[PDB]
């Protein structure tokens, strides 16, 4: 009976996935029918358990619980189907409760049950938790209703749903900011809700920079605090041709065809600088094909890869997807690399090691698409004005007034419109949800459901304010909880693959080396020596770093600046002089950040020249005054500690990087390829400042998408409905025929992938760090260590080995207890 | 302190009074939800209802304080700023026969948390959780001023033209466009529409909010930027003023070093305090 | 004249840097070579201004010659200045200014 | 003394005096900036035009 029922369990949820908008009437009448002969074969298979198990050992498990809840249900909403159900909205709500048999997939999972009962334990901690942050959610909708309630009364047309009018609205527009999605345009809407870019009308943006920086905050330790705490207790109780000439060669080989193919003119087919890059590939493909037979006549999984790309490559000297299927070529150097392949590798591992969340996310995202496509089956169509609620009734023209003038008319034809991101079916809903999750265009949606009248009208201001709370659980549950279980688990997974603190000691001991101090001799520069040393000159030059800091960002648009530029340059300058004259040019060089200094200070002093040189008779030489308090590093130690470690961490896994950089090239080669030719038009997304057209410009819309922009709406702005370039070649008759539906699987894909990776580039770094990250700061450390070594380095000037048995006794008083 | 004179009044502590206090402060935290905000000076019944009843609350947390500090912290501190402040508002309002005074009363929930002591200690594990991310902060600060006066030098006053209509003051936009500069005779970007010119005069392109014409107002932009909240239509902007050659180098950079570099060393170090009080806590 | 002059400097110290074990020179011997080649960027970027607002023009010899001469230079220098220096540390107990 | 000998430090240097060199030999070749009025294709340069 187990596969039994798993085959009654599937079939009820395809009749539940195969509801949709405008559906057939036999369609209707199917899944009207279908639900009798389940719901009857639901309650004769829990009438065979009760006697089968006993009516008392039968309630013992939650597992067995909600299935009399499930079938008592489904019998008084049957029952009650005969009655004068009105309200589609409250007979929609009450079809709700028929898709809460949906659970009975999770209910076959068992490798989730360990972390569902730390759950059940900690329940009371997260109830804690979250009632605090819902208590800061409170606090600051009382002071933005405080604030900025009632306030909004412009005299423009423009609509700004995003106020604080009342409760409700406020609690939305916290959400909404804590969110961090669109945000900006609410702290303008306030600003402008007061005098405007002003001194006093500005002060009120304190509100939202607070707001955001504590909620974050908040949110990151609270959801972390539970991820990793839940999961940790979760594993824990789980537990209980040979030559490197010709390979080099081989290799910038492969970047070179990669870098010609990059640098391409996809828009024109003919053109000079496409064929002088045809020449190129047909010269790398002579080159690659005398090398794989090479290979073969000395030998007898990835060779065929170069084999494929070869073959693909030499077929050209749909009949255009192999000019597309030549972007494997960068994947030739993995091979190559021993890094590459053990990072491609470790990453595979990666992905398979988490599969279950991937699936109960996928499994309760499709469970709340179906609960959408209920609640939000056809109502997301609309007109040009919003005057007219029918299809019937949108025809003909109406008048827009640009600017709210009633005098400044404009005739436009209406037309009925649907939403781009709509619930009809479970696949439109999956969209909608996956668009949501990534917090991009989340309140457009949220208030085109609000809005949500009838099955075939049109939109109603403020018609169901309620609405809200599917959009704020779905967000809860999965853009927050289970997202910040899926980081907490590659951290757990990776902490477990990553005494000791004797050793660590130890290893200090054996492979420490003594640094020089450079002691001088001839005392009268022992005297400058003195001076620059001590702590007074670097607080006095601190001290100045700050007041030039303080006189840079005095400057405003609409002169005292340059004679202060000049003091600052020469007061510089004589640190110079004064500290070559000290350290007598030997030891000087020999700091990193003294280099940086006479860096510094000739970058200053050429600026200078040049600007006195344009007075009697070139804007970047003004950077180098900036980068004069980069140098106040130097006194910060943690700062200088922590930014030293993460930059090690970083040079010490590029091969990570580089999946990413990978990753970055193929998708912006690919979008070249497909995207290139469409034609760039102010008002939409692909314009001169966004679009495919050459490789860098595709890297940028690449990067500005991985940041969390508006890609979705990218994603709208290629597909098979797009004016194509008016310099491409296409046949006359057809202009509006650029753009593929190929963009939702491209941009998708990107997104999960680039997300991934970047999600792993940051475990590695951080669990390479994990040796300084978790440290006690007060038993023992390298600091400790490190200033013996300064001490020492007092006590001796050049290295030279030990130093004399006598001066051995009297530095160990200088040692602390901890270390001595 | 002084004798048994005054204290004949703690003995309904021990009592649980402290339920009925805790719901007079869900009452007033209900009653602070269901006012409704009005514009120019406007009302309605339930507000000027609501404006009585806030004397019972204020009545009741003032002999409150007075009983408790009769028979008798940090946390006690805040009921009596809480309810000095409440009295003093309602002694203003009754004598000047400003509304922006009456702001301090959104501070009643913090009475919420000083009588639970469960969320007493999740706030004290939250602010010691707080103590590392120091440096972090002072790092994301640093890098917040170098890159506003970098901002300063190199945009300073350049989004200021835009193609407006001939000979009127309307600025020039197609149906999906906002306003953005514009540059005439030069590296930046020329208006196509048909009837446009390019000239000065303009405020700026979010209502005269974006811009580094200043220190506060290069710090403001450059901290949005670092939230990745619309920095791509700063550097836009930036590119239409002046060119989209080199400013790409400043916003992605910015985009790398505060956004992505910063994200990874606040994970990091949450991560390491996570997993030390985990273990500190294990051997307990 | 400045950035030859500043061309001079760069080599005198690489020049000085090779005798007597003075193997600190290299680093101001680059960073001059730096500076060199971007008063030559900056002086190319002025006389494009000055062709600017003087039809259209054409780089085809010397154009592209004072380009690839600032990118040497500067490209020169900025890797003589980072192989000068000894090394991220990478290790607790390493660290700059060591024993050789 | 380990980066004075080291080959790339050698080749850093060697590039670098081919561009010292080419800078050298460019500050006398003007022909880059060629302005067509339309016969009468010019030579703009640093020192004589
Ligand atoms: C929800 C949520 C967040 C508010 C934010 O939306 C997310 C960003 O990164 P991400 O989307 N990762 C992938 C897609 C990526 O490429 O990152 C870039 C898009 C930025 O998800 C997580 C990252 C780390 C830990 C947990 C979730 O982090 C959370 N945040 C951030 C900062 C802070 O100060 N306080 C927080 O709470
Ligand atoms: C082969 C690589 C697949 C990666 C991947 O598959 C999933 C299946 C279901 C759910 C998530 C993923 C997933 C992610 O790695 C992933 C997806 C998203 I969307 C996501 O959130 C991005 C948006 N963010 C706010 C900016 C919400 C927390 C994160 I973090 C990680
Ligand atoms: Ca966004």
């Amino acid at each position: 009976f187990y596969w039994l029922v798993i085959l009654i369990v599937a079939l009820n949820t395809l009749s539940i996935a195969s509801e949709h908008h405008n559906q057939p009437l036999w369609l209707t009448h199917l899944q009207d029918i279908a639900n009798r002969v389940l719901l009857s074969l639901f309650t004769i298979e829990m009438l065979l358990k009760m006697y089968g198990l006993g009516l008392r050992q039968y309630f013992m498990s939650i597992f067995n619980r909600f299935d009399c809840f499930v079938v008592c249900s489904g019998i008084l909403e049957l029952l009650l189907v005969e009655s004068g159900a009105m309200t589609p909205l409250g007979i929609s709500v009450l079809r709700c409760i028929r898709l809460l048999r949906l659970f009975k997939i999770t209910k076959y999972w068992t490798s989730l049950s360990n972390l569902v009962a730390s759950l059940l334990n900690s329940i009371r901690s997260i109830a804690s938790l979250l009632l605090l942050l819902f208590l800061f959610i409170i606090i600051f909708a009382l002071l933005g209703m405080q604030l900025f309630g009632g306030r909004y009364d412009f005299e423009d047309t423009e609509v700004r749903r995003s106020n604080f009018d009342n409760f409700p609205q406020a609690l939305i527009s916290v959400f909404q900011v804590l969110t961090g999605e669109d945000w900006n345009s609410v702290m303008y809407n306030g600003i402008m809700a007061y005098g405007g870019p002003s001194y006093p009308g500005v002060l009120v943006c304190i509100y939202f920079i607070i707001l955001f920086v504590c909620g974050n905050y908040i949110l990151l330790n609270v959801f972390l605090a539970i991820a990793v705490d839940n999961l940790a207790e979760a594993e824990s109780l789980t537990s209980a041709v040979n030559a490197t000439w010709f390979t080099n060669f081989i290799l910038l080989f492969i970047l070179l065809s990669s870098a010609a193919l990059a640098a391409e003119d996809p828009i024109r087919a003919e053109s000079v600088r496409n064929q002088i890059l045809g020449y190129f590939d047909i010269a790398f493909t002579s080159v690659f094909t005398v090398e794989i037979v090479l290979k073969m006549t000395t030998y007898g999984y990835f060779n065929i890869l170069d084999l494929l790309v070869v073959a693909v490559s030499l077929i050209s000297m749909v009949v255009k997807i192999l000019r597309v299927l030549r972007v494997l070529r960068p994947l030739r150097a993995i091979n190559r690399a021993k890094g590459l392949k053990h990072v491609v590798q470790c990453v595979f591992v990666a992905i398979r090691t988490i599969g279950n969340i991937v699936l109960v996310t996928t499994l309760l995202q499709f469970m709340f698409a179906c609960i959408g496509v209920q609640l939000f089956k056809g109502k997301f169509f609309s007109c040009n004005d919003l005057s007219k609620m029918t299809e019937e009734e949108c025809r003909g023209y109406y008048y827009v007034y640009k600017d709210g003038d009633p005098t400044q008319m404009e005739l436009r034809p209406r037309q009925w419109i649907h939403n781009d991101f709509h619930f009809d079916n479970v696949l439109s809903a999956m969209m909608s949800l996956f668009t949501v999750s990534t917090f991009e265009g989340w309140p457009q949606l949220l208030y085109r459901a609000i809005d949500s009248n009838e099955e075939d009208m049109g939109p109603v201001y403020n018609n169901r304010v309620e609405m809200a709370i599917f959009f704020i659980i779905y967000i809860i549950l999965i853009a927050f909880f289970m997202m910040n279980i899926f980081v907490g688990f590659v951290i757990v997974t990776f902490q477990e693959q990553g005494d000791k603190n004797q050793r660590q000691c130890v290893q200090y001991a054996l492979k420490a080396r003594p640094l020089r101090c450079y002691i001088p001799k001839n005392p009268y520069q022992y005297q400058v020596w003195y001076v620059v040393t001590s702590s007074y000159f670097e607080y006095l030059m601190f001290a100045l770093i700050m007041l030039n800091t303080i006189c840079l960002g005095m400057q405003h648009y609409h002169h005292i600046s340059d004679i202060l530029n000049v003091a600052f340059t020469i007061i510089f300058t004589l640190e110079m002089i004064l500290k070559l004259l000290a350290f007598k040019a030997r030891g000087y060089f020999g700091d990193p950040w003294n280099v940086f200094d006479f860096l510094i200070v000739i970058g200053s002093i050429i600026d200078v020249i040049l600007s006195e040189i344009d007075t009697f008779l070139s804007a970047f030489f003004r950077l180098f005054r900036v980068m004069r308090l980069i140098k106040l590093l130097s006194r910060a130690e943690g700062v200088r500690t922590l930014l030293w470690t993460f930059i090690k961490s970083f040079q010490a896994l590029p091969y990570v990087a580089l999946l990413i950089v990978m990753l970055f090239f193929i998708y912006a080669v690919i979008g070249m390829q497909m995207f290139g030719k469409i034609a760039l038009v102010d008002g939409t997304q692909i314009n001169r400042n966004n679009n495919f057209q050459t490789f860098p410009q595709a890297v940028l819309l690449l990067f500005r998408c991985a940041t969390g922009e508006a890609w979705q709406e990218i994603l709208l702005a290629c597909s098979y409905g797009k004016l194509c370039d008016p310099e491409s070649d296409y046949a006359p008759g057809e202009e509006y025929t650029c753009g593929t539906n190929f963009a939702y699987y491209y941009f998708i894909s990107f997104y999960m992938l680039c997300a991934f990776l970047i999600i792993n580039l940051f475990v590695a770094v951080i669990m390479d760090n994990f040796d300084y990250l978790t440290r006690d700061w007060s038993i023992l450390g390298p600091h400790h260590l490190d200033e013996f070594k300064a001490i020492w380095a007092e006590y001796d000037p050049e290295a030279k080995g030990r130093i004399k048995h006598l001066d051995v006794v009297t530095l160990l008083r200088r040692i602390q207890p901890p270390l001595g | 302190q002084n004798p048994l004179r005054k204290a004949c009044i703690s003995i309904v502590e021990w009592k649980p009074f402290e339920t009925i206090i805790l719901l007079t402060i869900f009452a007033n935290c209900v009653a602070l939800a269901v006012y409704l905000p009005m514009p120019e000076d406007d009302n309605n019944s339930l507000n000027l209802g609501l404006e009585k009843l806030e004397y019972f609350f204020l009545t009741v947390f003032s002999i409150e304080a007075a009983m408790k500090i009769i028979a008798y912290s940090g946390w006690n501190v805040l009921d009596f700023i809480i309810v000095f402040l409440g009295v003093f508002t309602a002694i203003l309002e009754q004598v000047n026969v400003v509304k922006a005074l009456r702001a301090f009363r959104v501070l009643r929930p913090l009475r919420l948390v000083s009588g639970v002591p469960s969320l007493q200690v999740v706030l004290n594990s939250i602010f010691k959780a707080m103590l590392p991310l120091f440096h972090i902060a002072l790092l994301v600060l640093f890098m917040v001023i170098i890159y506003a006066i970098i901002g300063l030098e190199l945009f300073k006053g350049k989004m200021h033209k835009t193609c407006y209509y001939i000979g009127t003051d309307i600025v020039a936009t197609v149906e999906n466009e906002k306003p953005s500069p514009c540059a005439r005779t030069g590296s930046g970007r020329p208006c196509t529409i048909n009837g446009s010119e390019c000239r000065g005069g303009w405020p700026g392109p979010n209502h005269g909010i974006t811009h580094f014409d200043n220190f506060g107002f290069s710090m403001l932009t450059v901290y949005q930027c670092i939230t990745m909240e619309g920095w791509t239509d700063v550097l836009y902007w930036v590119n239409d003023a002046i060119g989209n050659e080199w400013p790409w180098i400043y916003f992605v950079t910015l985009i790398l070093l505060g956004s992505f570099f910063i994200l990874n060393l606040v994970l990091g170090v949450l991560s390491g305090e996570f997993t030390k009080e985990r273990e500190k806590a294990k051997s307990r | 004249v400045f950035s030859l002059g500043f061309l001079i400097m760069g080599t005198i110290c690489a020049l000085m840097a090779f005798r007597k074990k003075r193997d600190y020179l290299l680093r101001p011997a680059s960073m001059f070579y730096v500076f060199a080649g971007l008063c030559l960027f900056v002086s190319l970027e002025v006389m494009r201004q000055s062709v600017k607002r003087m039809i259209e023009y054409y780089y085809s010899w010397s154009f592209a010659c004072a380009c690839a001469a600032f990118v040497l230079l500067f490209l020169g220098g900025i890797s003589l200045l980072l192989f000068s220096l000894p090394r991220m540390p990478q290790n607790p107990w390493e660290s700059c200014m060591d024993a050789e | 003394m380990s980066p004075t000998e080291a080959p790339k430090v050698r080749v850093t240097l060697f590039c670098i005096l081919v561009g010292i060199v080419l800078a050298m030999t460019a500050v006398v070749s003007d022909h880059w900036a060629v302005l067509s009025p339309h016969c009468e294709a010019a030579h703009f340069g640093l020192w004589r035009i």
